[PDB]
């Protein structure tokens, strides 16, 4: 398979970040793409061993090949245009290419403006309960800033896939405003039948992708790290 | 160099209905490829391409790409939830030179929407679990006839359709969010700005 490092990533303009690719299938050939909201773009590719060849946008980018199995792309000073979704890749025979699981990569001007999302479960209304005989709660991730959050359920330990309708893209808050803070909704239906058990705990997950700890924070707020905000809620039966 | 043109850009076809994208090129393309990237996922190759004019299909899928070797097509029977996602042509560059490499489109986003049979739309009110003076609004049981736009109040965020979870479908229901901090804010008036069904519940808190 191939693997990426790391999946999300947050950096500044003017900084050195290298992305890391592998594969164990001993391909020959190696590509990296970045996709921003123009196509899949080829920055480099390898065409073997210590073999690297500029694609159809180089420029900002610096790749290496001393082994086959790595094909790390580095941005030797991060600029605010190399915000993307960066897609590692491998060939073994052409033209079938493999893609790694993809890098989310976002550069800021400033650690300023990002932002832990704010999580709060909704209860369902009686109303519903009364009417269709079915209870659907809604989370509400807000005021998180960039996009890197992953929402799942939590009832009592396990998974909750059923009856799950979580935003496809996130909502910028202010979407006139540059670098505006985003706001994520989901949703989990229930029969209410199991709503009206008070022992079923109900837990909304929001998965926030923010600084690494080899940060710093000259602010007075607690540093944005990576870190899980999660709301609760309780089964009433009335 | 190389070009490919997909059309069309995006595609909202409902559940169990047919896909059809195309590609086309100005330069000629002896292998052509089709992808499929989901949300959250890579691209993973979904038909590999290598006689000109030849129908290949595997169960689901249907694709060929012409004599001509410039155009190509891709097509989906009885559309399930799962084949949300992005999906690319590609091309082997012609050449030695650009060989290895592959031209893609710029890809057609798809989207698949539930079938529901029996719809009982209403709007409901929902309140937080911690501070009861928050509330969210849950418009939800519509059809897929129904679309819901944004709010002309900047201080009123409204949530369009949401993608179901492919894991599983049970539960399966159309839905959209809204809520707001104005004190002037009831779910009564919330989807103004939208079309919703004649004989929509609204209850009361």
């Amino acid at each position: 398979g191939i693997t990426q490092s790391p999946r999300y990533k947050i950096t500044e303009t003017g900084r050195q970040v290298t992305l890391m690719c592998h594969q164990t299938w001993s391909h020959s050939y190696m590509f990296w793409y970045r996709q921003d909201l123009h196509g899949l773009r080829l920055i480099y590719y390898s065409a073997a061993a210590d073999i690297t060849d500029k694609g159809e946008v180089p420029d900002g980018y610096v790749v290496s090949r001393s082994k086959t199995e790595n094909f790390p792309l580095t941005l030797e000073s991060a600029t605010r245009s190399q915000t993307s979704v960066y897609f590692c890749a491998s060939s073994g025979v052409p033209p079938v290419q493999f893609f790694g699981p993809g890098t989310r990569l976002t550069v800021l001007e400033d650690l300023n403006k990002v932002f832990p999302p704010e999580v709060a479960v909704f209860e369902p209304s009686e109303a519903e309960i009364s009417h269709t005989q079915k209870a659907t709660l809604v989370c509400l991730a807000t005021g998180f800033f960039p996009d890197h959050v992953e929402l799942s359920w939590w009832v009592n330990g396990k998974e909750v896939h059923s009856g799950v309708c979580t935003d496809p893209q996130p909502l910028k808050e202010q979407p006139a405003l540059n670098d505006s803070r985003y706001a994520l909704s989901s949703r989990l239906r229930v029969s209410a039948t199991f709503w009206q058990n008070p022992r079923n705990h109900f837990r909304c997950q929001v998965q926030f992708y923010g600084l690494s700890e080899n940060d710093e924070w000259t602010q007075d707020r607690a540093k944005p790290v990576t870190q899980i905000v999660s709301a609760e809620a309780w089964g009433r039966a009335d | 160099m190389q070009q490919l043109n997909q059309s069309p850009q995006s595609m909202f076809i409902q559940e169990g209905e047919d896909v059809s994208m195309n590609c086309t090129s100005s330069s000629i393309f002896n292998t052509w490829l089709w992808y499929k990237q989901e949300p959250g996922e890579g691209p993973v190759l979904l038909i590999a391409l290598y006689k000109a004019g030849e129908l290949t299909s595997n169960g689901r899928l249907t694709a060929q790409f012409g004599i001509t070797r410039k155009d190509s097509f891709l097509n989906i029977s009885a559309s399930i939830p799962s084949d949300v996602g992005i999906y690319f042509c590609a091309g082997q560059d012609v050449g030695n030179t650009n060989a290895g490499k592959s031209t893609f489109g710029d890809g057609t986003t798809l989207t698949v929407k539930p079938n529901i049979q029996n719809p009982d739309p209403a709007v409901y009110q929902l309140r937080d679990s911690k501070s009861s003076d928050k509330s969210v609004c849950l418009f939800t049981d519509f059809d897929s006839q129904t679309n819901v736009s944004q709010s002309k109040d900047s201080d009123v965020y409204i949530t369009d359709k949401c993608v179901l979870d492919m894991r599983s479908m049970d539960f399966k229901s159309n839905s959209a969010v809204a809520w707001s901090n104005k004190s002037d804010f009831a779910c009564a008036n919330a989807f103004n700005n939208s079309i919703i069904p004649e004989d929509t519940f609204f209850p009361s808190p």
